[PDB]
RNA sequence: AGAAGCUAUU
RNA sequence: AUUUUAAUAGCUUCU
């Protein structure tokens, strides 16, 4: 047979496929236990076909369901059955092995009691128990002193933890008695604490977990235990009503009134957080306070009507307004004269390869509730937590070369002050009124507050115009004023060191023009030995991301201030862009729902938290494909090490190797070069690495999004190129071509011809069609365009040629020379600047 | 004559926008939905045909 | 003068907010509470005195809002009003399967708690 | 060759 | 009622 095995011998290490072609007395000493029959396949073999999960190869897992009851072979039958986005049903689907899982991880508690009542020492593997929940396998399993054995239990519950979220498996705790025919538990609308059922909880399922649970995060030791005992905390918060979490909230006395505030958060992954600085009794109210209480969401929920929306599957708070809102969509503005000027050139000729693909598309009163419904694929996830640990050291040893910490609000740069503030400041003016009212001091003392207490806020969702070849409205999310002053103070330094470095694996604030496209390829190029090319996109990005990477992410970003801030400082923080960014109130239309996570996309950090996902995801799939290979298979005896340490350091050292992670990342470095924009990447990797399994390949970053993104990644949006001579298939939007300039040869970013030509044709205002003071907009569409006159294709090449005409019509109705001549625009992708 | 067909289709929604069809909810879906079919279709016969109705809606 | 004039509209916000704030409810919920702490999410839960309900479809309308009251979260809501998507008043008696497509779908629902 | 203000484009 | 970040062009003031 050839099934799942996870193994750590002395030679070869991992979780892969292999072959398959004294313990009397041991069994003597050991209802968990089998006799008997053993299910054909195990829970190794479940655990491996859901995490490397590959369509057109998925035949143990059909097997597996069709075994169990959970569809039927007619279910395979349609076509995309696998999809988490096309198909949702698959989701219940698999929720049909949930309680199956959960009976073998009872069972495993069980077998364990018993060595420890028998003093047996054995390191649990997934692949010795069947599906029924039997162990049967007591291989190298020694004697000691009865009362006093121990189990090593890390990889097994490390391994099984993402199939626990997936299968759903913790359901029947939500019921009576544990029972899925009983009721479901009545709990008090009033309690929010549930630590002592997290206790239990924890001890029920994971009582042989050799590290400590903290059920409420503030009591963490650094920023590991916090992501330790948030991905524990994630797991429980799936049994508890969605009523407990958010703002807990207060009644105070100002002047003898009674208000209602915001004293404390209670977290689906941090627990119960409280406020510290709270004064039940208060004289006057200035600037600071008022400005808080303001922004409070707690008053304008208590406020608010109930409210039902069966439009969406959020969790729904209140309705401010008596009425609900309608926001629609209009149809963009045609200009005529651009069109004639066209037609008359000898353009939109029947068959031609150039086609107005981009529009503007209209929408009904229901865009923004129906945008807003895109968080349904936001689903709670739990991560394999050892994978996570490491990877988290890996992927900030990527941000070690940039400088970062706290600044003061004199030190705060702002491009935009017209822009606006969010609920409830909107209605009383834009940004610049509320920087300008504030003192410095003001500032800093609201940034010192927010060290030490967490204020909710509210962010609104608004629809933007924009040109699209599909058929969608899009929404941003903007944020208020408050949580942008305090996350500029806290990550601007940071930030801007990052936009201002060049020659690095994230490409953001890097100029495209005067030779800036020649010099990124160059130093993705790097020097490796077998060049391919391979690109990627995110399907749905801030819809269905996980919490926990977002929690990485901003550990990661925050690890900066290790001079600055104390712990309970940083922990605070964290809370706060959790309860602010994460999950908060939405105002959408002028109702309050409740937001299931993601990404707010009108955040202070928004690309660089991207690059930050994007590298976890990356080297997730590297960690994944070099530990799944045969090691006997591999040739190379520095690789074969390689991934011995790397099982080891994973699932057999709770301390950090420092030495390893720098090996790591060098081995990343030589042999998987990244060039990364948000969620936009392009690799230069080993073929012959990669062909062998050294390196990852698509297909890992496929399963690594199949079992973590909650997302299926499709062949239309990946991209893999072999000759380097062509550059990047996509990135940003811009092909690439190598043109020669000079005697030297250089590579060029090119358009979408279409993409120009409906920007030109089409526009969203109407004085942008009439005012003919528009000349520096053809300029630029120019200045993007003028590439493309070195395209093979002449049809291509004629848009910059008609822009040139074009512009020359709209000088001459005005009336320099060098706006229709192509030096101005041949000098903007040159090197000498 | 397919770009004549989304151009024309355009410049007609507007029309109607600018006629205040968009403050009755099913005439304006009705609309918005016609326009989107035209301008992700491809053969130029229904297209026509969308572009009557639409225009049908205007003289309505 | 504008920071004055925001101070004020805070300031005004925040009185007029508590100047619709059920108050008695409110502090019989709050007494219960082992330290006076409750989540946010229940307060509109049980204190609010109106309730309105978005519904997209007839199968929704008959399978939430039957008749002229209706049980929700274990109270029970007395029909107060019921306007259209266009925002104009639909008669309850019209709400049936001849005249759904003349209707302007999704209607609102306006109800008193009872 | 620089800074600051405004608009536009990707 | 219209968010975040980056790059670029044009216009004006000014050592
Ligand atoms: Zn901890
Ligand atoms: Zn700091």
């Amino acid at each position: 047979v050839y099934r799942a095995f996870d193994i750590y011998n002395d030679k070869v290490a991992g979780f892969a496929k292999f072959l398959k072609t004294h313990e009397e007395t041991i069994y003597n000493l050991l209802p968990a236990v089998a006799k008997q029959r053993l299910t054909k396949y195990t829970m190794a073999d479940l655990v491996y076909a859901l995490r490397h999960f590959d369509e057109g190869n998925c035949d143990t897992l059909k097997e597996i369901l069709v075994t169990y009851n959970c569809c039927d072979d007619d279910y395979f039958n349609k076509k995309d059955w696998y999809d988490f986005v096309e198909n949702p049903d698959i989701l219940r689907v698999y929720a049909n092995l949930g309680e199956r899982v959960r009976q073998a991880l009872l069972k495993t508690v069980q077998f364990c009691d018993a060595m420890r009542n028998a003093g047996i020492v054995g390191v649990l593997t997934l692949d010795n128990q069947d599906l029924n929940g039997n162990w049967y396998d007591f291989g190298d399993f020694i004697q000691t002193t009865p009362g006093s054995g121990v189990p090593v239990v890390d990889s097994y519950y490390s391994l099984l933890m993402p199939i626990l979220t997936l299968t759903r498996a913790l359901t029947a705790e939500s019921h009576v008695d544990t029972d899925l025919t009983k009721p479901y538990i009545k709990w008090d609308l009033l309690k929010y604490d549930f630590t002592e059922e997290r206790l239990k909880l924890f001890d029920r399922y994971f009582k042989y977990w050799d590290q400590t649970y903290h059920p409420n995060c503030v009591n963490c030791l650094d920023d590991r235990c916090i992501l330790h005992c948030a991905n524990f905390n994630v797991l429980f918060s799936t049994v508890f009503p969605p009523t407990s979490f958010g703002p807990l909230v207060r009644k105070i006395f100002v002047d003898g009134v009674p208000f209602v505030v915001s004293t404390g958060y209670h977290f689906r992954e941090l627990g119960v957080v409280h406020n510290q600085d709270v004064n039940l009794h208060s004289s006057r109210l200035s600037f600071k306070e008022l400005l808080v209480y303001a922004a409070d969401p707690a008053m304008h929920a208590a406020s608010g009507n109930l409210l039902l929306d069966k439009r969406t599957t959020c969790f729904s708070v209140a309705a401010l307004t008596n009425n609900v809102a309608f926001q629609t969509v209009k149809p963009g503005n045609f200009n005529k004269d651009f069109y004639d000027f066209a037609v008359s050139k000898g353009f939109f000729k029947e068959g031609s390869s150039v086609e107005l693909k981009h529009f503007f598309f209209a929408q009904d009163g229901n865009a923004a509730i129906s945008d807003y419904d895109y968080y349904r694929y936001n689903l709670p996830t739990m991560c394999d937590i050892r994978q996570l640990l490491f990877v988290v050291e890996v992927v900030d040893k990527y941000f070690d070369c940039y400088d970062g910490g706290c600044i003061n609000a004199n030190q705060v740069i702002v491009n935009n002050l017209d822009k606006s503030a969010g609920f409830p400041f909107n209605k009383w003016g834009k940004a610049r009124l509320y920087y300008d009212s504030m003192s410095y001091e003001d500032q800093d003392a609201l940034f010192a507050y927010t060290k030490r207490n967490v204020i909710p806020t509210i962010t609104q969702m608004n629809l933007k115009y924009a040109i699209s070849a599909k058929n969608r409205a899009r929404t941003v999310a903007g944020v208020s004023i408050c949580s942008t002053m305090t996350n500029r103070q806290f990550h601007q330094k940071l930030l801007k060191s990052i936009a201002a470095t060049r020659g690095a694996t994230v490409v953001i604030g890097t100029s495209k023009f005067y030779g800036g496209w020649h010099n990124m390829l160059k130093t993705v190029y790097s020097d490796v030995e077998n060049p391919h090319l391979m690109g990627w996109d995110y399907p749905k990005c801030d819809r269905a991301m996980p919490n926990m990477l977002r929690i990485m992410a901003s550990l990661v970003l925050a690890r900066k201030h290790t001079t600055c801030c104390s712990l309970s400082h940083r922990f605070y923080r964290l809370a706060n862009e959790c309860a602010q960014v994460l999950s908060e109130m939405v105002m959408c239309g002028g109702s309050l729902y409740v937001k299931p996570g993601g990404t707010s996309s009108g955040d202070a950090t928004t690309a660089y938290a991207n690059s930050v996902f994007n590298i976890c995801q990356a080297v997730t799939a590297n960690v994944n494909a070099l530990l799944s290979t045969d090691g006997n298979k591999i040739a190379d005896k520095y690789v074969r090490n390689l991934q011995h340490r790397l099982y080891e350091c994973l699932y057999r050292n709770r301390d950090v190797d420092t030495d390893f992670v720098n090996e790591f990342y060098a081995y990343l470095r030589k042999h998987f070069s990244m060039m990364i924009l948000s969620d936009d990447a392009v690799v230069c990797f080993n073929s012959t690495y990669a062909s062998q399994g050294l390196v990852a390949s698509i297909k890992n970053f496929k399963s690594v999004l199949y079992y973590q993104n909650n997302v299926f990644m499709s062949e239309a949006k990946c991209w893999t190129e072999t000759d380097l001579t062509k550059g990047p298939h996509e990135f940003c939007s811009q092909h690439t071509m190598l043109v020669k300039q000079g005697d030297d040869y250089v590579y060029l970013p090119y358009p979408d011809p279409s993409r120009i030509l409906g920007a030109g044709c089409f526009v969203d205002d109407i004085v942008k069609t009439d005012g003919t003071l528009m000349i520096e907009r053809f300029v630029s569409l120019a200045i993007d365009a003028y590439p493309l006159t070195k395209h093979p294709n002449q049809e291509y090449a004629d848009v910059f040629h008609l822009y040139l005409q074009y512009i020359r019509k709209l000088h001459d109705e005005l009336t320099t020379s060098r706006y229709w001549e192509p030096e101005f625009y041949e000098a903007m992708y040159t090197p000498h600047t | 004559k397919m770009s004549d067909v989304k151009c024309t289709s355009v410049v007609l929604l507007s029309v109607l926008q600018q006629l205040r069809v968009e403050s009755s909810s099913k005439l304006w879906a009705q609309c918005v939905q016609l326009h989107n079919d035209i301008l992700l279709a491809k053969d130029t016969t229904e297209a026509f045909e969308k572009m009557v109705s639409l225009l049908s809606v205007l003289l309505s | 003068d504008k920071r004055a004039k925001v101070t004020s509209a805070m300031q005004t916000m925040l009185f007029t907010m508590l100047r619709k704030l059920d108050n008695d409810a409110l502090n019989n919920i709050i007494n219960n509470a082992r330290d006076g702490c409750v989540p946010l999410n229940i307060i509109p839960l049980t204190t609010a005195a109106k309730l309105m309900v978005v519904i997209p479809d007839y199968n929704t309308y008959k399978n939430t809002c039957d008749g002229t009251t209706f049980t929700y979260a274990s109270a029970l809501w007395e029909i107060q009003q019921v306007v259209d998507a266009d925002s104009k008043i639909v008669q309850l008696s019209e709400i049936s399967m001849d005249n759904s497509p003349n209707l302007a779908w999704p209607l609102i629902v306006t109800a008193l708690r009872a």
